[PDB]
């Protein structure tokens, strides 16, 4: 597998946005996969930590040469301090390439 | 053969016209062969060595 | 000629299938000149077999066809299993291009490897692959509208939903549906979309509203978003050739 | 070049900083050559500041290595390669000895060994044979240190005054060089860099022998019992900060009952009446001895004789492996690449990554005595005693099978029988052989280590295993077999 | 007339593929002014081949007098 | 792997019994002025008029080797909810009627069944929604598809069809009023009987009925 992500300070494995009251984070991945594909459904498998001060919106969308684009908003539930992580991970992908999981942290608080 | 194909060009000789050449030859004062091309013209080249042959066509 | 059909089945969509006397299921393509004998196969029994290595519980040795018919362009057969104390009647899916991708006996070469000989199996298919491009909108091409009714957001810490909350929900879905009724009267209104005059005065209060509800301040803890009960008009969703399509009057598509 | 320091920082304040990647690039936009690096700051790392103790000189480090017998390390959360590493020692040696390392241990001379006896003999009323440290935890702003005579927390590493560390003796009584000897302590590793009100570190110790379970939060100087009022013994206590929940380990001596509760966390002190009905592994999952979170992250991992994992917060577990008769000792992980390894006994390696229930074994390596680190850019040590390597082999992303010197086989001997099913498809049947002993089946059976797996045949062949099936029955002769993609 | 693309397949040689599928621009045909105070946009694309890795540069002939900031997309 | 599971509840049972009950009741009912008057921080006006569809879409998913509440409860935890996707299929009488034919999106609701939890937090948990339908149609066409989070659940098509065939008694009981609900399949009936059709308009005939 190959994970593209084109955004600049999204690129780095480890990141950490923050959220004020009613505010968004909108974030997109491709996942381009140099073999076969598990088409009928997606190859990327993602979950909420604490999803009671979070709700995520996903959508995801094939492509001809089965390229996977992912699309995430994160937006908070109401007026409370908290941190949460979603995890976005390559079931099908092997133990052997460099980055299978992604881990963004979701702050609700003061940047 | 290998490589590349042989084959000469000659022309205007299918009768026997006969000029003879006017003046001294030019001749490249270095022993080695060159090939000085027209940068813009492709056709246009100068072939000096023994005997220097300036042609419009390739 | 030695088989009798007892029936037939039609897809209304370029498949159909056939069901004899002698139990034995036959399908057909309407673009080609042929029938498969699908169920009495080869390939069925490859997936009859996984199907006992999954440990379906659809499938058992011992079974018995009451009918078959297509649901939505899939062939679904209800078939009786005679399972030992849990004999049911149950409707199982025929997966036909599963049936076909495993019919084993295919023209096959022996290819040369590295000093080594494989046996590999020649291609049918004319194309490697098909693919559909600059397909048209699914839902402007068979005429359909949608709308969207999330349920109201809650205050509670675990998130879960009371009966009052579920009551308030299905009030909201009650009033966009009657809204999608009046909204045929003859008048045409200043502003298209019905669901504007639903809301109307009250988008000016938004951020009040959603004030209470961010401070837990808000009467029950329910949350009535403006944005979430609506018709769209315009949706990037699901693609692929539609089924149904609408002409009028020289209007015409591209494939 | 020559960056100042204020184009980077800008503050100068004694707190837990997060270490910087470097990325050397010929070009941004056209990126062509590059290379990665790290970045430390070493004028706001809490414990670099601090003197730990009395220098140990050349020659009397290795006066140590007769008398060693365990080796720790703590994984120094927000900033990597700010390891600690204490040597566990027998009851010959008398001392406490602790080396700190900057680079990750990438070169071993680069270590600092320090004797922190006297310091707890200041503070020490229970003096004995042995004292040797038994573990050592790093939090954020504070350091915990099991020595064998008792349990001694840092003051606070952001303040320095004393410019000696100080360790003050936390008090449980009735416990004696043998309890303390069994105790061994768990720390959720999170980074808080920036300390938000709500982020707090919780540190449980558990000594295995009025109960063995305590747990404690920030400053570490009160330590109250985690469980309140046949007797299940909790094996491991741990604080979901992100649910606010305290998680057990539960294992029932007398019987083979084994499972895991989660109790709502009221007021700061987990409560009774469980969250959510509590789950019960199988009776076959012999001896647990451990339970960990994957640093900044929410996956929850049981180990033992077998390995389970856990999505959200312990309301279902999925084994990923079962070890028969042999049980992991100690676990090593990094937040960056998310790579996870567990250490069984007998030196085998098993290696994964978060989230996946997929696992592959690296290797099996036979040092008497050593341990697995992971530092900032993912790259694996293996450490032992006058010994740091980093890698026969070097690459130019972090891969943790560098150390290793080929990837093994995981094949087993037995008979295949292969059967096309389709074109692309293709069946293998492993054959048990008739009369062979139940205790040997096992031998020649399919596992679950074989998913995701690739079967290779030495004169041609290559094929992807992506199903694999048990059935005892319905063939006579064959148990196991892989549903697999032919390529 | 020696063809030097059909040469180079002899298999003595033994030479490697292109590794660049195609590198093609309309630059190439006409030459730019760059007045006081101006600057100007090239484009080009680029298809690497199936396998191979290859790392496009940029260069200019007077770094002395004239600075390009290159963007590689995909 | 996993599959969905789709059942029609009351609007007065709607957390106590997890039985099936079926689509007899086509009349909206009015049990909701109460709890919208009730509600005041709420962009909702008392001059227009709020009333309810009978019946609810209890949603729980069940996959091999693990019981459905577990799963239920996994899946909240982990942040899934499911989606619905509502499709009516238009009447045939085109002359009474009119040909539009639309769709409805909604999301599942989760809610813990009336039950007693042993546990402090959670225990059985269904996911709600709403069923609406319209003037003019019998047949509509359920989608259920993940949100994308937490276990991978395939989409799954049901059917909720109006069923115009039923009854009410005395009791209140929901019999028949073609026939009688007294028997039980037996191996006997399927042992010797072969094949037969089954014959019905194409896509607006709400009930199947099977003979022979
Ligand atoms: C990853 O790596 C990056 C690398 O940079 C790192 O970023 C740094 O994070 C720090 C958090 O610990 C940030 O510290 C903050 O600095 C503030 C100053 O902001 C000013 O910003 C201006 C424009 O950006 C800039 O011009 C200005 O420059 C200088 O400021 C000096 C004062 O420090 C001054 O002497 C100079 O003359 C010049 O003006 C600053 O950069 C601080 O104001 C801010 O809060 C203060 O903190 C300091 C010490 O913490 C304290 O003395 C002071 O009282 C403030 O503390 C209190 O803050 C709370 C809220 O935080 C309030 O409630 C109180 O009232 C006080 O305001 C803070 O410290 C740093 O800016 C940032 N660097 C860059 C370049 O962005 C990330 O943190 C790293 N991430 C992780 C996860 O590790
Ligand atoms: C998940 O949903 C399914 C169906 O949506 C639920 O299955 C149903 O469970 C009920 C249990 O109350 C079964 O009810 C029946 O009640 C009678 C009367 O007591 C009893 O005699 C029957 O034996 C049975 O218990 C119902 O048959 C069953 N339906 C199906 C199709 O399985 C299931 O309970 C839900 N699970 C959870 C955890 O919510
Ligand atoms: C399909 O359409 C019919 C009629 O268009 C809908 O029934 C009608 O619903 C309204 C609102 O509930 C009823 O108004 C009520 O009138 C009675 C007597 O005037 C009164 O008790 C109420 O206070 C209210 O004013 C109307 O009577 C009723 N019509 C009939 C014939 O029952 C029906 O709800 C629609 N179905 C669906 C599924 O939307
Ligand atoms: C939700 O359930 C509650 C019960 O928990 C319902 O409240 C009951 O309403 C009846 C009305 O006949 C009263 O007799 C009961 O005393 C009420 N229960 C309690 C505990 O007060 C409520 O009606 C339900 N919600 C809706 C919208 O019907
Ligand atoms: C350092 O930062 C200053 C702005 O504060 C900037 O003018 C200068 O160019 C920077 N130095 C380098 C080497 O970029």
């Amino acid at each position: 597998y190959w994970i593209q992500q084109d955004s600049l300070d999204f690129m780095s494995l480890n990141l950490v946005k923050y959220i004020d009251v009613g505010n968004t984070i909108d974030f997109q991945f491709k996942i381009i996969p140099k073999a076969m594909s598990t088409f009928p459904i997606p190859p990327v498998s993602m979950v909420v930590g604490n999803p009671g001060l979070v709700e995520v919106k996903t959508q995801g969308v094939f492509d001809l040469n089965e390229n996977y684009y992912l699309d995430i908003h994160v937006s908070g539930r109401f007026f409370q301090k908290g941190s949460t992580s979603i995890a976005l991970v390559l079931w099908e992908g092997s133990s052997k390439c460099y980055a299978i999981t992604l881990l963004p942290t979701i702050k609700s608080s003061c940047s | 053969h290998t490589l590349c194909r042989v084959h000469t060009v000659r022309t205007g000789k299918v009768f026997k016209s006969n000029i003879q050449l006017q003046g001294d030859p030019l001749f490249y004062a270095f022993p080695n062969t060159f090939v000085l091309k027209n940068v813009c013209k492709a056709d246009i080249s100068v072939y000096l060595g023994q005997k220097v042959f300036l042609t419009i066509d390739n | 000629k030695e088989s009798t059909i007892k029936y037939m089945v039609n897809s209304f969509k370029g498949q159909m299938a056939v069901v004899t006397e002698n139990e034995e299921i036959w399908y057909f393509l309407e673009g080609g000149y042929d029938v498969y004998q699908v169920v009495p196969s080869q390939g069925w029994e490859t997936y009859h077999n996984l199907q006992k290595m999954q440990k379906s519980s659809f499938h058992s040795e011992d079974e018995s066809l009451v009918s078959l018919f297509f649901e939505d362009g899939k062939l679904f057969q209800l078939v009786y299993l005679f399972d030992v104390g849990k004999e049911r009647l149950v409707k199982r899916l025929l997966p036909v291009g599963t049936l076909m991708e495993y019919n084993l006996p295919k023209p096959f070469t022996v290819v040369n490897q590295g000093n080594y000989q494989a046996i590999s199996f020649t291609h049918t298919c004319p194309f490697k692959e098909i693919h559909l491009i600059d397909v048209p909108k699914k839902h402007h091409a068979s005429r359909t509208e949608s709308y969207v009714a999330l349920p109201p957001l809650v205050s509670e810490s675990l998130g879960f939903h009371n009966n009052n909350t579920l009551a308030v929900y299905q009030g909201l879905v009650y009033y966009l549906l009657w809204l999608h009724s009046k909204y045929d009267k003859p008048y045409a209104d200043p502003v298209h979309d019905p669901t504007w005059r639903w809301w109307q005065h009250k988008t000016k209060d938004k951020d009040y509203f959603f004030y209470l509800f961010s401070n837990r301040l808000a009467a029950e803890g329910i949350y009535i978003n403006m944005n979430a009960y609506q018709k769209l008009y315009n949706m990037s969703g699901d693609y692929g050739i539609p089924d149904l399509f609408f002409l009028d009057k020289g209007n015409w598509f591209t494939i | 070049i020559d960056i100042p320091r204020q184009n980077i920082t800008v503050n100068t304040d004694i707190a837990a900083v997060e270490q910087w990647m470097i990325k050397i690039t010929m070009h941004e936009g056209l990126n062509i050559y590059d290379t990665e690096g790290t970045l430390l700051d070493l004028v706001r790392e809490p414990i670099l500041q601090w003197n730990l103790g009395r220098v140990l000189t050349e020659m009397e480090v290795r006066d140590l290595y007769p008398e060693v017998n365990d080796i720790k390390v703590t994984k120094s959360p927000c900033a990597n390669d700010v390891a600690l590493i204490g040597f566990m020692m027998k009851p010959s040696s008398n001392g406490v000895f602790i080396g700190k390392t900057i680079s990750g241990f990438w070169t071993y001379k680069e270590c600092i060994w320090h004797d922190l006896t006297e310091i707890i003999y200041a503070e020490l009323k229970d003096e004995h044979q042995g004292l040797t440290v038994i573990d050592l935890v790093l939090t954020n702003h504070f350091l915990v240190i099991l020595t064998s005579l008792g349990l001694y927390v840092s003051s606070d590493l952001r303040y320095p005054t004393t410019s000696q560390i100080k360790l003050s003796r936390a008090e449980f009584c009735g416990f004696e060089r043998v309890d303390y000897i069994r105790g061994n302590l768990w720390y959720n590793e999170k980074c808080f860099a920036n300390r938000e009100s709500f982020e707090v570190d919780y540190v449980t110790i558990t000594f295995n022998r009025s109960s063995s379970c305590f747990f404690s939060k920030e400053p570490f100087l009160h330590w109250l019992p985690c469980v309140f009022s046949s007797i299940p013994r909790v094996i491991t206590f741990l604080i979901d900060q992100e649910t606010d929940s305290g998680i057990y380990l539960f294992n029932v001596q007398d019987t083979k009952e084994t499972y895991v509760t989660v109790a709502m966390l009221k007021d700061g002190k987990p409560s009774p009446r469980p969250k959510f009905p509590s789950f019960h592994f199988p009776s076959t999952f012999t001896l647990p001895l451990g339970m960990i979170f994957h640093p900044r992250s929410h996956f929850l991992y049981v180990y033992g004789s077998q390995i389970w994992v856990s999505m959200d917060g312990g309301n279902t577990f999925e084994m990923l492996c079962n070890l028969f008769s042999h049980h992991v000792t100690k676990t090593s992980n990094s937040f960056y690449t998310s790579d996870i390894v567990f250490i069984v006994e007998d030196g085998r390696i098993l290696t994964t990554k978060a989230g996946l229930t997929t696992y592959s074994e690296l290797g099996i390596l036979k040092d008497a005595i050593f341990t697995l680190y992971y530092d900032q850019l993912g790259y694996i040590h293996k450490l032992t005693p006058e010994n740091f390597d980093a890698g026969s082999k070097l690459l130019g992303h972090g891969n943790s099978g560098s150390i290793f010197g080929k990837r093994p086989d995981l094949g087993f001997e037995a008979i295949l029988v292969p059967q096309y099913i389709s074109t692309n498809e293709m069946y293998f049947f492993a054959h048990v052989p008739l009369t062979m002993p139940t205790n040997i089946q096992w031998k020649k059976r399919f596992k679950t280590i074989h998913l995701g797996k690739t079967i290779e045949f030495s004169k041609t062949g290559l094929a992807n295993i992506k199903n694999v099936y048990m059935h005892k029955t319905e063939p006579v002769g064959f148990q196991t077999s892989i549903h697999t993609e032919i390529i | 007339t020696v063809n030097v693309q059909s040469s180079l397949m002899d298999e003595k040689l033994a030479l490697q593929p292109c590794n660049v599928e195609l590198l093609e621009s309309t630059m190439i045909n006409t030459m730019f002014t760059i007045d006081m105070n101006s600057k100007l946009k090239l484009s080009a694309l680029m298809i690497p081949r199936k396998g191979e890795n290859p790392t496009p540069l940029v260069m200019v002939s007077n770094p002395h007098a004239l600075g390009f900031k290159a963007n590689l997309n995909e | 792997h996993c599959t969905w599971l789709l059942v029609l509840n009351k609007f007065e049972k709607v957390g106590l019994h997890l039985s099936k009950d079926r689509f007899q009741d086509h009349e909206p009912i009015d049990t909701v002025a109460k709890v919208f008057q009730k509600l005041t921080d709420s962009p909702i006006d008392p001059s227009e008029n709020y009333l309810s569809f009978p019946y609810y879409l209890q949603i729980n998913f069940s996959c091999p080797g693990q019981n459905i509440e577990e799963l239920a409860r996994k899946g909240h935890l982990m942040g899934m909810k499911p989606m619905v996707q509502i499709n009516y299929m238009y009447s045939v009488n085109f002359y009474r009627w009119e040909m539009e034919n639309v769709q409805i999106l909604m999301e599942a609701a989760p809610m813990r069944s009336t039950g007693y939890c042993p546990a402090e937090a959670m225990c059985v948990l269904n996911w709600y929604t709403p069923m609406p339908f319209k003037n003019g149609s019998v047949v509509s066409s359920v989608d259920i598809y993940t949100n994308g989070i937490g276990p991978f659940v395939s989409k799954k098509r049901f059917y909720v069809n109006m069923n115009g065939f039923l009854k009410r008694d005395a009791s209140g009981k929901s019999l028949f009023a073609i026939g009688y609900e007294s028997l039980v399949l037996k191996s006997s009936h399927f042992r010797l009987s072969k094949s037969r059709p089954l014959w019905y308009t194409v896509n607006h005939a709400p009930v199947f009925i099977l003979g022979g």
